[PDB]
C-alpha cells in the first residue's frame, strides 16, 4: 500500500528541564541562562587596575600609616579591595569621625592626587618633627602618620596657631586633621604647655570647635591616650581656617578628587591576579554572555543579574523519550 | 501531552528527522523517507526565539547592589539595609525561577499544539481518500507518488480522486 | 493558533459579522446570512471583562512614593532610599508588563478555543447528514431552511433525517 | 471548558464514579457499571501534587519582618522602614494571590485536557466498529462483553471485528 | 446545495498587542491601561490650593527672610512647591539644625497659623530693633529675618535673659530660635559686652545648651560670621525656657499646627496654573481613569500607579488579518 | 445494544475557587493554604518562656525602677513583651541615650545575668544612701533606680572620684550610668558643693565627657531637674574608667550577656497565657502546617509566611455542577 505519517523530532540529548507540574523532563534542546563560574582572581576592570590595600585599611592609607607606604602615591583605580580585618589601621589608638560616610564617598572616586597644602617647614614657632610615637613605629623607630603632623611645644611654649588655606584648585579637596586626647594633665603640659586648649576649624560650610578630653582610659597598643581624626571637603575657591593653642594634629597633605566615577569598596581576602575582566565579584572575575549568575550579589562592571538559583534552564526543543 | 499528540496517540519521535521539529514520513512506490514541515517549524522557531528574548529582556533592570558600611551604633539601619537587599534578591530569584517553570510548560505544550495541528492539516486534506490508522499515519485508498506527497506537504492536495 | 481554528483551518474572519465574536454563515433556499453565537460570545465577554478587572484589581496596592531629603553626611541612607524606591518601581513595572504579556496570549488562545469548540458543537450535531469541507463549512446532504438552521444554532438539531 | 470536554460535549459528571477523576461507564449483556482510568488519573495526581508542592516550595523564602524603633527625630528613616516592609508585604501578597489565580485556571483546563484525550484514546480504538453519539458515548455495532471492555480500557482493543 | 459555516469576527482595527511569543499582533479590540499625558501645570488639588514658594525656600519662609514677605501669612495648602535651588534662603550665612527632619514634618502639615509669642516691645533691658545686617537687606537697607529677633546689648550691658512661654493653646507649636557665631572677640564684645556667653533652652523633652563659636571663617554673602538655627515642637500646656547672656536670636513669632494631614514637598521649577486636579506630579496634573501612568513617581492625590513602561495595552478582542 | 461512555468525577462539594477569568467556581476538591486563626494568648516559644514586662518598660527594667522589682532578676527569655505605653519608665524625668539602638541589641539577647560591679559600700568619701527622690517613690517613700546610685556630697565636700572596673569575665557587659542636670546653682551646691563639674568615661572604644546643664525647665513628675542615662558594652578584659567631681549617677549593677540569640521586642497589650507554641504573633500564637497566615507581620518562631490575603484556596479537583 501507500502511507504518510506525521511525527516529531527526537534526538540523543539528556538535557532535562523543570515545569510547574513535572520535574526532570528530558528534552531535545535546552538553553542555560545561569552563569555559575568565576576565575577566582582579582582582575583589572576594562584595562584600569584595582586598588588593593593589602594589610592596610582606608584609614591607614589616607592618614598615612608608616606601615602603608606602598600606597603613598596611588594611581587611578577601578575599585578598592580592603580585607575584613586589616592589621594596619590607626597605629595610634583612637577614632575616625564619619568613617563610613567617607568610605561611601570613596565608592564614588576613581583617582586622588595627593598635594602638599602645608609644609612641615612652615611651622616656625612649634616643633613639627618631634611628634612621633612607638605605637606608630617605622622600621623599629617611633614614627607617625605621614600626611598629618603632630605639633608640639617649642621652647616651653605653644603660641596660638592661625592658619588658612584657600583651595585655588578646581577639584574638590579631601582635607584630614586631628586632635590628641592625652591621658593626664602632666602629658598635656609636657606636650603643649597650655593646660586648657582647643582647635577651631571653619569653612563656608564647616564651623566646629574641638576640645581635648584628658582622662585615664584602658591601654590600646600600649597607650591610654587617643587620636581623633576628622575630614572635610573643601570646594574650589573656598578656604579652611585653623586656630589652635594645643592638641592639634595639623594637616600636611590633602587629596584632590580629580576623577569622580562609579567605584566600589570590596571586602575580599584575595590578592591581585594579573588578568582583565568586564565583571568582578569579591570571589573572582566573570567572563560570560549569560544573563544571570549566582556567584555574589556585590558586583562591579558590565555584569549579569545576581540570583539565588543554582539552576535555571530554559526549554527550547520538545519532549524526548 | 496537553494536546494529546506528543507521547499521546503518537508513540514517540523520529531519530531520522534531523531537519526540523515536525514532519512527515512517507512510504510509496518510489521509496520511503522523512521531510520536516518548514512552515510550522519556522513559526515554532520564531515562537521560542521571541519567548527567550522576551524573558531575558523583561528582566535586565533587576536590582543592583552597592556596599554600605555602618558603625556599632547604626545597627538598626545596617539591619534595614541588609534585609532590603536580601528582600529584593529573593523577589527577583523567585521571579526568574517561577517564570522559567511557567514558560517551559507553555513551550512544551506549544510543541504539542504544533504537532496536533499539523496532523489535522493533513487529515482535513486526505478525507475519504485515506483512513486514519490511529498512530498519526494515514493509509491511502489511492496511490500517491512523490508529487501527491509534495502537494500534500504544501497544502495543495487535490481531493478529486474518487474513492472505493 | 494554539487550537488551530483561527488562522488555522479557517482562513480568516468575516467583516460581515458585526454582532459578536463567533457565529455562523448560512446559504439556503430562502437566502444567505450571518448570525453570531450569543452563548459563546457572552461567556467570552464575561471572560475578558473578568480578566481585565482581575488584572486591574490585583495591582491597586502597588508602591507609593514620598519625598525624603538628606544632607551631605547622610549619603548612605539617601542612597538606600533611592535604591529601594527604584527597586520597587522596577519590580512593579516588571509585574505589570509581564502580566500583560501572559494574559494577552492566554486571551487570544481563549478565542481560538471558543471558535474550535463552536465548530465542534455543530460538527457533533450534523454527523452523517453533512460533510466536512475543511474550511469550517458543512455541506448538507439534506435540505435545511432557516428553521433547521435556527435549531442548529441553539443545540436542538434533530439528526433523525435519514442519509444517502 | 478550554478543551470543550468538561461541561462541553459531556453534559456533566458522574456521582457514581468514586475511584478516580476520569473513567468509563459501560452497559452490556452482563450488566452496566463505572471504572476510573488509573493511568490518566494517576498522572493527574502527580500533576497537581507536584504543582502544589512547587507553588509552596517556590515561596518559602519570602520576607521576614523584625521590629525596629525610631525616636522623634528619626521620622524619615522610620518612614523608610515602614514603607519598605509594607512594600515587600504587598509584592508578596500580590505574588501569592496572582499565582493562585493562574494555576487554578491551568489546573481546571488540565483536567479538561485529560478527559478529552481519554475520549480520543477510545475513539481512535473503536473506529468504524462503533458510532459517536456526541455525548461522550459510543454505540457498538458489534458486541462487547466485559473482556472487550477491559481490553479497551487498557489500550488493547482488537479492531479486527468486521463491520456492517 | 445548502451550507453552514462557523467563523469569527474581523474588523478594520490596527490596534496591535504584544505577547511573550509574538510582538505587534494586530487585533480587533484592545484596551489601553497606561496614561501618558499631563497638562504641564501646577493645579489646585480638589479645591485646596498649593503653597508655591517661588524663589524662597522653606527656611527662608519659616524664619522670615525679608525677601520672602509674600509668604508672611499663608493659608491652608494642599502641597508645597520649592525649587531645586531657591535663591532666597538664609540671607545671613549659617545652618539650620535638623532641616530635613523639619521638611519631613512639613509633609505632614496643611496649615500653619503664625502667632506672636514674644513681643519685640517686651525686651526692656536689651536692644531689639538694631539687630539687622546688610546681608539680609530689605529694600536696599539692612534688615533681618522677621520671625526672630537679633538681640544686642543696651547701654554697654547684656543682662542675663530668663524668658518662659507656656503653650496655652491646644495645637502644637513650631518654635524657632538661633545663635550667632561672631568672627572675632571684638565683635562679641561690640554686640554683647560679655566675652563668654551661652543660650540654654529647656522644655519637658528638650534640654540643650548652645555656646557661640568665635572663629575666622571664609566669607559667605560678605560675612565670616554665622547664624545657627534650631526649632522644637511645644506640646499643649508645656512651656519653653530660655536663659542667655549673649548671642541669642530670640523667637518672636511661632507656628500653630492647626491642620495635620497628608501633604508633600515637591521640587518643581514650574509656577501656579489656574486649574484643578485630583492627581498632581512635579511636571503637571493628571485627569485620568486609567490605572497606570508613566509620568512621575512623585505624586499627590487620587492617582494611578506609577510604572516605567511607555506601553501597556491589554487585548480584549481576537486576532485580525 | 451495547455502549461505552467516557466521563469525569463529580461530588457533593461546595468548595469554590477563583481564576483570572472566573470567580466562585464550585469544584470537587480544593486545598486551603492560608491560616487565619490564632489562640489570642501569649505562649511559651518551644519550652522557653517570654519576658513579659507588664507596666514596666525596658528602661525601667534595666535601670531598676523601684516599681519594676518584679523583674529584678530575670531568667532566660524567648522574647520580650512591652506595652505601647508603659506607665513605669523613667520615674525621674530625663532621657536615655541611644535607647532604640539598645532595644535593638535586646532583640539579639536571650539572657542577662545581673552582677554587682561596684558595691554601694565602696563609696568612702561620698554619700551613697541619700540619693533618693519623691518622683521615684517605693512604698510611699522616696527611692531611686536600684541598679544605679545617686552619689551626693559628704561633709560638705565632693572629692573627685576615679573608679575603674576591669571586665574579668568572658561575656560582654552592659554597663549603665547617668548624669544629673539640676534646676539651679543652689541645687548644684546643695547636692555636690562644687559649682562646675563633669563626668569623664573611658574604655578602649569609648571616650566621652559629660557636663551637667543647669537650667529652669518645665516640671515633669513635679521636677524641673533631669537625669540623662548612658550605656556601653564592655568587652572581655577591657576596663571602664570613671572620673567625676559631681552630678554622677554611678553604676552599681551591670548585665552579663550570657546568651546571644534570636529574640524580639513585641508591642502587645496582652498578658501571659499558660501555653506553648512554635509561632507567636502580638495578637496570639499559631498552631499550623499551612504555609501562609494573615494574622500579623511581626512574628517569632517557625512560622508561615505573612500575607495580606483573607482568602487563598488552591484547586486540586475538577469543575463541579
Ligand atoms: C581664594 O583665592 C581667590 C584668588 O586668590 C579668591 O578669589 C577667593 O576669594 C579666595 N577664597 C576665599 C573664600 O578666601
Ligand atoms: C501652662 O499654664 C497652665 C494654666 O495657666 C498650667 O496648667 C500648666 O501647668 C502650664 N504649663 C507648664 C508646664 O508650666
Ligand atoms: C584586666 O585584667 C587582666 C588580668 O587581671 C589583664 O590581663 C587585663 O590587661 C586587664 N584589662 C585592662 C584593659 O586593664
Amino acid at each position: 500500500q501507500d502511507q504518510i505519517c506525521i511525527g516529531y523530532h527526537a534526538n540523543n540529548s539528556t538535557e532535562q528541564v523543570d515545569t510547574i507540574m513535572e520535574k526532570n523532563v528530558t528534552v531535545t534542546h535546552a538553553q542555560d541562562i545561569l552563569e555559575k563560574t568565576h576565575n577566582g582572581k582579582l582582575c583589572d576592570l576594562d584595562g584600569v587596575k584595582p586598588l588593593i590595600l593589602r594589610d592596610c585599611s582606608v584609614a591607614g592609607w589616607l592618614l598615612g600609616n608608616p606601615m602603608c607606604d606602598e600606597f603613598i602615591n596611588v594611581p587611578e583605580w577601578s575599585y578598592i579591595v580592603e580585607k575584613a580585618n586589616p592589621t594596619n589601621d590607626l597605629c595610634y589608638p583612637g577614632s575616625f569621625n564619619d568613617y563610613e560616610e567617607l568610605k561611601y564617598l570613596l565608592s564614588r572616586i576613581n583617582h586622588f592626587e595627593k598635594i602638599q597644602i602645608i609644609p612641615k617647614s612652615s611651622w616656625s614657632d612649634h616643633e613639627a618633627s618631634s611628634g612621633v610615637s612607638s605605637a606608630c613605629p617605622y622600621l623599629g623607630s617611633p614614627s607617625f602618620f605621614r600626611n598629618v603632623v603632630w605639633l608640639i611645644k617649642k621652647n616651653s611654649a605653644y603660641p596660638t596657631i592661625k592658619k588658612s588655606y584657600n583651595n585655588t584648585n578646581q577639584e574638590d579637596l579631601l582635607v584630614l586633621w586631628g586632635i590628641h586626647h592625652p591621658n593626664d594633665a602632666a602629658e598635656q603640659t609636657r606636650l603643649y604647655q597650655n593646660p586648657t586648649t582647643y582647635i577651631s576649624i571653619g569653612t563656608s560650610t564647616l564651623n566646629q570647635r574641638l576640645v581635648p578630653k584628658i582622662a585615664t582610659r584602658s591601654k590600646v597598643n600600649g597607650l591610654s591616650s587617643r587620636m581623633e581624626f576628622f575630614w572635610t571637603i573643601l570646594k574650589p575657591n573656598d578656604a579652611i581656617n585653623f586656630e589652635s593653642n594645643g592638641n592639634f594634629i595639623a594637616p600636611e597633605y590633602a587629596y584632590k578628587i580629580v576623577k569622580k566615577g562609579d567605584s566600589a569598596i570590596m571586602k575580599s581576602e584575595l590578592e591581585y591576579g594579573n588578568c582583565n575582566t568586564k565583571c568582578q565579584t569579591p570571589m573572582g572575575a566573570i567572563n560570560s554572555s549569560m544573563p544571570f549568575h549566582n556567584i555574589h550579589p556585590l558586583t562591579i562592571g558590565e555584569c549579569p543579574k545576581y540570583v539565588k538559583s543554582n539552576r535555571l534552564v530554559l526549554a527550547t526543543g520538545l519532549r524526548n523519550s | 501531552g496537553l494536546f494529546g499528540a506528543i507521547a499521546g496517540f503518537i508513540e514517540g519521535g523520529w531519530q531520522g528527522m534531523v531537519d526540523g521539529w515536525y514532519g512527515y514520513h512517507h512510504s510509496n512506490e518510489q521509496g520511503s523517507g522523512y521531510a520536516a514541515d518548514k512552515e510550522s517549524t519556522q513559526k515554532a522557531i520564531d515562537g521560542v526565539t521571541n519567548k527567550v528574548n522576551s524573558i531575558i529582556d523583561k528582566m535586565n533592570t533587576q536590582f543592583e547592589a552597592v556596599g554600605r558600611e555602618f558603625n556599632n551604633l547604626e545597627r538598626r539601619i545596617e539591619n534595614l539595609n541588609k534585609k532590603m537587599e536580601d528582600g529584593f534578591l529573593d523577589v527577583w530569584t523567585y521571579n526568574a525561577e517561577l517564570l522559567v517553570l511557567m514558560e517551559n510548560e507553555r513551550t512544551l505544550d506549544f510543541h504539542d499544539s504544533n504537532v496536533k495541528n499539523l496532523y489535522d492539516k493533513v487529515r482535513l486534506q486526505l478525507r475519504d481518500n485515506a483512513k486514519e490508522l490511529g498512530n498519526g499515519c494515514f493509509e491511502f485508498y489511492h496511490k500517491c507518488d512523490n508529487e501527491c506527497m509534495e502537494s500534500i506537504r504544501n497544502g495543495t492536495y487535490n481531493y478529486p480522486q474518487y474513492s472505493e
